[PDB]
Protein backbone atom coordinates (compact mmCIF):
# COMPACT_ATOMS: atom_id res chain seq x y z
CA UNK A 1 0.00 0.00 0.00
CA UNK A 2 2.94 2.25 0.44
CA UNK A 3 6.19 1.36 -0.11
CA UNK A 4 6.39 -0.89 -3.66
CA UNK A 5 4.27 2.91 -4.78
CA UNK A 6 6.64 4.94 -4.10
CA UNK A 7 9.58 3.64 -5.71
CA UNK A 8 6.75 2.84 -8.59
CA UNK A 9 6.45 6.63 -9.03
CA UNK A 10 9.78 7.01 -8.43
CA UNK A 11 10.67 4.75 -11.58
CA UNK A 12 8.32 6.72 -13.92
CA UNK A 13 10.33 9.75 -15.10
CA UNK A 14 13.19 7.70 -15.97
CA UNK A 15 11.53 5.48 -17.67
CA UNK A 16 9.63 7.89 -19.49
CA UNK A 17 12.77 9.78 -20.39
CA UNK A 18 14.42 6.42 -21.21
CA UNK A 19 11.75 4.99 -23.55
CA UNK A 20 11.00 8.58 -25.24
CA UNK A 21 15.00 8.23 -26.26
CA UNK A 22 14.41 4.59 -27.34
CA UNK A 23 11.81 6.11 -29.46
CA UNK A 24 13.88 8.56 -31.08
CA UNK A 25 16.43 6.23 -31.52
CA UNK A 26 14.14 4.23 -33.68
CA UNK A 27 12.93 6.71 -35.69
CA UNK A 28 16.51 8.14 -36.13
CA UNK A 29 17.68 4.84 -37.41
CA UNK A 30 14.39 4.54 -39.93
CA UNK A 31 15.44 8.03 -41.59
CA UNK A 32 19.51 6.45 -42.11
CA UNK A 33 18.28 4.01 -43.66
CA UNK A 34 16.99 5.65 -46.47
CA UNK A 35 19.03 6.50 -49.42
CA UNK A 36 17.94 7.81 -53.27
CA UNK A 37 18.40 5.13 -55.31
CA UNK A 38 19.52 6.16 -59.44
CA UNK A 39 19.07 3.38 -61.81
CA UNK A 40 21.34 3.21 -65.03
CA UNK A 41 19.53 2.30 -68.39
CA UNK A 42 20.95 1.30 -71.74
CA UNK A 43 21.86 4.50 -73.61
CA UNK A 44 19.95 5.07 -76.47
CA UNK A 45 22.93 5.73 -78.86
CA UNK A 46 24.10 1.98 -78.94
CA UNK A 47 20.38 0.93 -80.08
CA UNK A 48 20.96 3.73 -82.88
CA UNK A 49 24.44 2.40 -83.98
CA UNK A 50 23.25 -1.10 -83.49
CA UNK A 51 20.27 0.31 -85.78
CA UNK A 52 22.19 1.75 -88.41
CA UNK A 53 25.03 -1.59 -88.57
CA UNK A 54 21.56 -3.49 -89.49
CA UNK A 55 21.15 -1.23 -92.26
CA UNK A 56 24.37 -2.17 -94.01
CA UNK A 57 25.52 1.39 -94.06
CA UNK B 1 9.81 17.84 -89.45
CA UNK B 2 7.74 14.63 -90.91
CA UNK B 3 4.90 17.39 -91.08
CA UNK B 4 6.92 19.14 -93.53
CA UNK B 5 8.54 16.62 -95.33
CA UNK B 6 12.22 16.19 -94.60
CA UNK B 7 14.01 13.44 -94.32
CA UNK B 8 13.78 11.91 -91.12
CA UNK B 9 17.26 10.77 -90.54
CA UNK B 10 20.13 13.69 -90.06
CA UNK B 11 21.95 15.19 -92.81
CA UNK B 12 25.29 16.28 -92.16
CA UNK B 13 26.42 19.72 -93.68
CA UNK B 14 28.91 18.58 -96.89
CA UNK B 15 29.10 20.51 -100.51
CA UNK B 16 29.91 17.39 -102.22
CA UNK B 17 31.13 19.59 -105.35
CA UNK B 18 33.95 20.45 -103.05
CA UNK B 19 34.54 16.94 -102.04
CA UNK B 20 34.74 15.38 -105.60
CA UNK B 21 37.77 17.78 -106.40
CA UNK B 22 39.56 16.90 -102.87
CA UNK B 23 39.55 13.24 -103.49
CA UNK B 24 41.89 11.96 -106.03
CA UNK B 25 39.86 8.67 -106.41
CA UNK B 26 35.67 8.45 -106.60
CA UNK B 27 35.55 5.48 -104.99
CA UNK B 28 35.90 6.94 -101.17
CA UNK B 29 33.89 9.47 -102.07
CA UNK B 30 31.10 7.38 -103.82
CA UNK B 31 31.04 5.23 -100.95
CA UNK B 32 30.32 7.97 -98.40
CA UNK B 33 27.70 9.46 -100.69
CA UNK B 34 25.68 5.79 -100.57
CA UNK B 35 26.08 5.93 -97.35
CA UNK B 36 24.92 9.76 -95.91
CA UNK B 37 22.36 9.20 -99.13
CA UNK B 38 20.86 5.74 -97.09
CA UNK B 39 21.34 7.49 -94.16
CA UNK B 40 18.80 10.49 -94.81
CA UNK B 41 16.06 7.88 -95.99
CA UNK B 42 15.71 5.79 -93.24
CA UNK B 43 13.93 6.82 -89.88
CA UNK B 44 16.29 6.32 -86.85
CA UNK B 45 12.77 5.78 -84.74
CA UNK B 46 11.60 3.31 -81.98
CA UNK B 47 7.89 2.46 -80.80
CA UNK B 48 8.45 3.65 -77.57
CA UNK B 49 5.11 2.19 -76.22
CA UNK B 50 6.67 -1.04 -76.71
CA UNK B 51 9.62 0.37 -74.90
CA UNK B 52 7.78 1.87 -72.44
CA UNK B 53 5.98 -1.22 -71.67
Amino acid sequence: DIMVPSFVYNKLPVIHFLQEKRAEQKLRRVLDETYTEWTEELDQAHVTDAITRSLNI
Amino acid sequence: REEEGLPGGPVPRINWPQEYSSFIDREPVVAKRIRYDTLASTTLERDEKQIES
